[PDB]
């Protein structure tokens, strides 16, 4: 009893400056069609230091109207292909406002490495694929 | 890998 949903978000004018871009940036709503919203959040930074050389990449339950869940990401390079894909082994519990992810998603010198191709023209693709437990 | 969130509970 799973329902399998996913949602791109392209990040345009993409800068490693905190000043510039905020230390929390968050992705419009989507869903598997379904009244429970969500939507993906990103520290351009690591918030910690730990996670300082890299970017973080958590899912987020906006509105639930308690809900357990497994997802999935990866960054689309510039011929459309998935990378460095890091998915959870299991699922894990949202209620509204809660967050699951990977602080150290990627690493920031990744990201730089214009060899990657992992950000074309300055935006960074991300898509992310969710698995709700019914 | 193990997922973490940036909240306790
Ligand atoms: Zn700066
Ligand atoms: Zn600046
Ligand atoms: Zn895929």
């Amino acid at each position: 009893k799973v329902v399998k949903f996913s949602y791109m978000w392209t990040i345009n004018n993409f800068s490693f400056c905190r000043e510039e871009m905020g230390e929390v940036i968050k992705s419009s709503t989507f869903s598997s069609g379904d009244k429970l919203k969500w939507c993906l959040r990103v520290n351009p930074k690591g918030l910690d230091e730990e996670s300082k050389d890299y970017l973080s990449l958590y899912l987020l339950l906006v509105s639930c109207p308690e809900v357990r869940a497994k997802f999935k990401f990866s960054i689309l390079n510039a011929k459309g292909e998935e990378t460095k894909a890091m998915e959870s082994q299991r699922a894990y519990r949202f209620v509204q406002g809660k967050d699951w992810g990977f602080k150290k998603f990627i690493r920031r010198g990744f990201l730089l490495d214009e060899a990657n191709g992992l950000l074309p023209d300055d935006k960074l693709t991300l898509f992310c694929e969710v698995s709700v437990v019914q | 890998a193990s997922a973490d969130s940036t909240t306790e509970g």
